[PDB]
């Protein structure tokens, strides 16, 4: 109103407490700006502690601050800019373009915090997204407007997997996309910037069918926390106001959990189990609940998750595990087998995988795959000690098919025409169902195992067999 | 004579294996039990330390 | 003598202070003082306690500003006045740091006279942005063939050396520094990496042996040694990586390429723990304060391959984390693993097995991949990854000792020889130009035949043979750095010729 | 300085005094409260303001009456040093507890002394051979070094040190310091008697050894500064006398442990496992006050009571960091009956190098390590299925390794009572030879029992004959 002047009282960490002027109250989740020699430090009001002394969390570095110094109040949550002008620039957490494409020409601004749509608003249709990645398509098809979840290890081509998805699905998609990176390396960032300029999804002079919000780990933990909220609000504008479909991407959401855990500690809350914030459930919930397919629009989130030390029993992945619609696990073992995608075939479950939804044929084919692979794994121990010679004749044929199927999963990625230099492949959904059917029927039991490795469709399995035969 | 001796030996040997494995089950079971208790204690201590502050 | 000039200088420091901020010590103990006053006080400021103790200030409280001493409190006493320096912590940065051991405050502790400093800089400096960064494209060769082949090092990359306590832990890193002698001695400034070895938490005797080793290999003529021995204050230890980083940035800023080894960050965490818990900050997860991730991340993100508009600058980092009992789920190891772009897991069992350098190749990754691997070396080591992976699988089956089929034993035989090929003598890196042949031989299966025992002999002899005959070929491998058809044929013939010795 | 005070608190052995005058002693000054128990020596550790210090009490605090008069002795406690120390057992205060009356004092020096500088360092390279086969083979010691032992204390740990004293310190001669932090009083008495018997202490004559002893009955706080006191005695030899010394510390776990006890009372937020936050600094300072300067070279032997024998415990872990060589001794290897019980895959020295002890030694060691590691590797398989179900090639390795394991036991003369076997010391040159032969399977043709509890290769050959009868 009349800028509430505050004097810092304590610079502790990210927590900086301000002592706003008496008889003029600030409010929960407000935004304070402190004029600083470098920009405006933004402090988000996070508690009131009385005597008009608030305890606020920093969103920018707190070095050099002098205890006491005027703090203006800009009020309400940090308000980012939203628009169709936001497409085509990298925008940091405090809503400033960090790619220096000049100040975004704001139409509207919106607060970082927003309320999840009501039960009445939320109505979600089951539609089937096509990934093109064979393993994904057959064994856990993705669903339009879904909440796809890339549970996996640390950067185990985690970035790469997302990159393949952007390369295929995003370019294909008519909707906008928002690439939001929470606490990720600037090497990865610079590569993404360059690559998405290269793939032309960003055309600097041209149009950009994507916006970027790059939040990097070289930002205070507090700032790291509200990267997610910022990106989401851009998506809300797309979903609602622009009324278009979207295809949200957030990376890596363990960084979102981790960030919140840290500032929880700073907020003085007694640490919860395995040091996670005691508000973890509701905070995760606010993020996930905000993302939904309303009547207004549809947003297809793909959220990366890093499973610390590949223990999904760890509370942070486990809490996320419920909240995401179409789980996919990328496992160390499969990566190590040299199978890239690293997707764990018997540990991939999707909401839409129901027989009616994906069609009876798709279901039946995939059911046969699941049994075959699970059999192969159960028999693997037996092969290990006893050998393969002590197994049933039927079992021996099943093992042979399973090894073939195991490397039939392999597909070279379009974005690994750098990593492996092998031309990528997009295999039609129907074609994959057909091709897997043939294998299961054993109409390619005259094909050697390596002629299934990094192939595409049925045509490719045959072609690579002929090539190898020579 | 040989084939019978082979299969007979295999039976005897694998039986002795089962015994050796059982002993190892018990030994690792004690380790498991100790380890489980220790985890509870170590986690609890961290919680106490936080609460104490 | 020297004394008369020193006394003249001392007389030459006079002139009253106006002490615009004062404060009285009151609660002081544990080396962590807390003073009442200091109404003006920048955060992270350096404050000179009146007793010749200087302490940075890390907590500003509306009662008592908590100034962490850089000295011992046996020189501090209650109710002292403190005068704010008025400068946030800063270090001299310059070319003169080359060939100098320096403590945290930049005093030469090897006492090779005052540091020739071209500037001063500040401890915290924000990391290179997305915009001023260009993609890595410059190899860095450690002269450890296994490292170069499996987890190639480039410039601006962060790769974490992780593994069990002092399993020559320092030595793994030291080898990299030593191989940089080949380019460094060379006048190619576009291949000059000035090397900064940062030693935190190590005893003076350890450091002294290391600097001596570096002098023995006469590599100290390109080394900067930043040290913070275990005697030195926990605040100084906490500040020690960040002031090393700035020293690196002067090279980086000049566009000159450099590499900073941060050995060991694990002791930084202990230091920050001590510091935080005696700043009375709420205890973090696993007692390490919950902002350690932020601490380590900001430090690590300052090594980067700056853009070509930024003159292709590149500070390269190699963090080193000791895993206590090899616990990879511990909070501090977990945090670092995420931050970094590689893992260079060292395994104790394989060390004992005599695979030195010891690398568990499954727990070792380079997420920045072979974009920084030598083009020639990429061609030769193409299926080395596959072979080793097959060897691992095969070896597991082999434990059960079931009668292995010939296909499994082809792998087994090949694999065994490869493992012996990888091994290298500590403190003796090998030239990459002469590592490319050895890998060619192995990958083209010539060594698969050769008996395991005499692989070591063969390796030595092969190098001698290539030095004798195919030294034209070796020159070409260095010069053209990609094996052309002619080179591949020449090399193939050479290896074939040397099969029977 | 005569600064009166009153005792505001007596919270454990961490008394707090409140000076009434505005002259306030500094941190690490020392105070004497005079009582009918004589002086009690306390050391200022915090200033808590309002003319109220808080002091660690290095003597027992039972019976104190609050408000009791204190007087400030001023500055760190000053022990008395000289060569006159040699032939004394001294208490933490410096009292002559061997009751040879007042120690003829030359210079009395403050307990706290800053560690010598980076410049002052002088790096060792000496070979110090103990004639203990396992030591010689696996991890040679060096003069000036920091030697390290880990495991259960005085469960054989004390005996190991005693063997080292028996071997190294007569050969070394010159000054030597034995400092025993929190040791069993009876064991200390045994040492005192033994030392007098072996003439190292000759009380009629001169003693080239000095002793500092801190009993485990001594209050925790007292035990904390036993170590610092001993280091001062050592420094006088290292610096002022400038003659090479020896130093024994047993246990340096007690140093850490003592600190952890006082830490809680002092008012520190407990760090992990409960250890003091100043654990890293205190250990660091202590271990850099033990070093080989250009002034002098002090060979130190440090004994770490690993609690529950978990090396992952933070106090043992941070100890492992400051040692120059370690020879971790494992309870498992004790169960195997091998005395010395040094784990052979958990020993290291920076002195084991193919330059330092030459390629031939290094090669011999390499093969031992490889063989034993294989044997450790096949332990699972051995238990689950018989050794006959291992590969024939492996069976040779296993048989060799079983022999190596048995071979490694070397009877100790200090343990002659316990073993009942007369001890034997085997030359370094002899050790390399003995293992070389065994590794080439030269003498592998005779029972494992032949290798069991006997010395050198020649002794084994003879012991085969003994068994053969």
């Amino acid at each position: 109103s009349t800028p509430i002047t505050g004097k810092v009282t304590a610079v502790i960490g990210a927590i900086v407490d301000v002592h706003f002027e008496q008889s003029e109250l600030p409010a929960i989740l407000n935004a304070l700006e402190i004029k600083t020699p470098q920009g405006k430090l933004v402090l988000e009001v996070a508690q009131h502690l009385g005597e008009n002394t608030v305890r606020t969390i920093a969103m920018d570095g707190t070095e050099g601050l002098v205890r006491g110094e005027k703090v203006l109040d800009t009020g309400g949550p940090i308000s980012v800019p939203v628009g169709r002008e936001t497409l085509g620039r990298i925008i940091n957490v405090i809503g400033e373009p960090i790619d220096e494409r000049g100040p975004i020409k704001s139409k509207l601004r919106k607060p970082i915090h927003a309320d999840p749509p009501s039960f009445a608003e939320q109505s979600t249709s089951a539609e089937i997204l096509e990934t093109g990645i064979k393993v994904v398509d057959l064994l856990a098809p993705y669903a339009r407007g879904g909440k796809i979840g890339l549970f996996g290890g640390a950067g185990v081509g985690k970035t790469v997997f997302i990159q393949e998805l952007i390369n295929n699905i995003a370019k294909a998609h008519g909707g906008f996309s928002v690439f939001t990176g929470v606490g990720e390396r600037t090497r990865e960032g610079n590569d993404l910037y360059r690559e998405m300029k290269e793939t032309g999804v960003i055309n600097l002079e041209g149009e950009s069918k994507v916006a970027l919000v790059f939040g990097q780990m070289n930002e205070p933990p507090g700032a790291r926390a509200r990267v997610a909220l910022t990106g989401l609000t851009i998506a809300e504008y797309f979903r609602d106001e622009e009324g278009q479909d979207v295809l949200l991407f957030i990376d890596n959401i363990f960084r979102f959990t981790q960030a919140g855990s840290e500032v929880s500690a700073l907020l003085g809350r007694i640490p919860s189990a395995v040091g996670y914030q005691p508000t973890l459930a509701t905070d995760m919930g606010l993020l996930q609940e905000r993302i939904t397919t309303t009547k207004k629009g549809s947003v297809t989130s793909v959220q990366a998750v890093y499973v610390p030390a590949d223990d999904l029993t760890d509370p942070a992945p486990a809490t996320t595990f419920a909240h995401l619609d179409a789980t996919t696990v990328l496992s160390r073992g499969i990566s190590e087998l040299g199978i890239y995608p690293a997707v764990d075939p018997l540990d991939s479950k999707s909401r839409l995988l129901d027989a009616a939804v994906v069609g009876q044929e798709h279901y039946d084919v995939a059911s046969k795959v699941q049994e075959t692979l699970q059999t192969y794994k159960s028999l693997q121990d037996i092969i290990a000690i006893l050998g393969m010679d002590e197994l049933s004749e039927q079992d021996k044929l099943t093992v042979e098919r399973a090894r073939k199927i195991q490397r039939f999963l392999s597909q070279p990625f379009a974005v690994a025409e750098v990593f492996t230099g092998i031309p990528g492949k997009l295999v039609r959904l129907k074609d994959t169902v057909a091709s897997f059917k043939a294998v299961l029927e054993g109409k390619y039991d005259n094909i050697p195992e390596h002629a299934f490795y990094m192939v595409g469709g049925i045509e490719d399995v045959v072609a690579k067999a002929e090539k190898l035969a020579a | 004579q040989g084939y019978a001796a082979e299969i007979s030996a295999r039976r005897n040997a694998m039986d002795n294996a089962s015994k050796n494995a059982g002993d190892m089950i018990n030994r690792y079971s004690i380790l498991y039990n100790r380890t489980r208790q220790a985890v509870i204690t170590n986690e609890l201590v961290d919680i106490i330390t936080g609460a104490s502050s | 003598e020297v004394s008369s000039i020193l006394e003249e200088r001392i007389k030459g420091v006079s002139d009253e202070a106006n002490l615009n901020e004062t404060g009285r010590v009151l609660a002081v103990g544990d080396g962590i003082a807390r003073v009442f006053g200091l109404n003006n006080i920048q955060a992270e400021e350096l404050v000179e306690f009146s007793s010749g103790v200087k302490g940075m200030a890390l907590n500003l409280e509306p009662g008592q500003v908590g100034i962490v001493l850089f000295g011992s409190d046996r020189l501090v006493k209650e109710g002292e006045l403190v005068k704010r320096t008025g400068n946030i912590v800063d270090v001299p940065v310059g070319p003169g740091l080359l060939g100098r051991v320096v403590d945290a405050l930049g005093n030469p502790i090897d006492g090779k006279g005052p540091i020739d400093a071209a500037g001063r800089s500040r401890a915290q400096v924000k990391a290179p942005g997305i915009l001023p960064r260009r993609s890595v494209h410059e190899p860095v060769q450690t002269g450890l063939k296994a490292v170069d082949a499996l987890v190639p090092i480039g410039r601006g990359q962060r790769e974490l050396i992780i593994g069990d306590r002092q399993t020559g832990k320092t030595a793994v890193a030291l080898d990299t520094i030593l191989n940089q002698k080949r380019w460094n001695n060379g006048s190619d400034e576009s291949k000059k990496l000035y090397c900064v070895y940062v030693a935190v938490g190590q005893k003076r005797s350890t450091v002294a042996q290391l600097v001596q080793t570096l002098e023995q290999h006469d590599a100290m003529k390109y080394s900067i040694i930043v040290a913070a021995t275990a005697s030195e204050a926990a605040p100084l230890q906490y500040l020690a990586p960040f002031t090393a980083a700035s020293i690196g940035e002067w090279f980086r800023d000049n566009g000159k390429h450099a590499l900073i080894v941060y050995d060991d960050l694990s002791k930084q965490a202990v230091a920050y723990r001590q510091l935080s818990l005696l700043l009375r900050r709420p205890p973090g997860r696993e007692a390490y304060p919950g902002d350690v991730f932020y601490l380590h991340s900001r430090l690590l993100e300052r090594a980067a391959k700056l853009s070509e508009k930024e003159g292709s600058g590149s500070l390269t980092a190699l963090p080193v984390i000791e895993t206590q009992g090899g616990d990879v789920s511990a909070y501090i190891p977990t945090n670092v693993i995420s931050i970094t772009d590689g893992q260079i897991f060292l395994e104790a069992e394989l060390f004992y097995k005599g695979i030195r350098p010891a690398i568990n190749v499954g727990l070792s990754v380079s997420r920045v991949g072979s974009a920084a691997q030598v083009k020639a070396l990429k061609q030769v080591a193409g299926s080395l990854k596959l072979f080793l992976a097959q060897y691992r699988e095969v070896a597991a089956f082999a434990q059960f000792g079931s009668d292995l089929d010939a296909s499994t034993k082809q792998t087994l035989v090949r694999g065994e020889r490869l493992t012996q090929l990888l091994k290298q003598n500590q403190y003796s890196p090998l030239a990459t130009e002469e590592q490319v042949p050895l890998i060619y031989a192995g990958v083209n299966g010539h060594l698969d035949g050769i008996e395991l025992s005499r692989i070591g002999e063969f390796e030595s002899s092969f190098l001698s043979y290539l030095k004798s005959n195919h030294n034209e070929l070796l020159t070409e491998i260095r010069e053209k750095g990609e094996l052309s058809k002619e080179l591949l044929a020449s090399l193939k013939s050479a290896t074939e010729s040397f099969v029977a010795t």
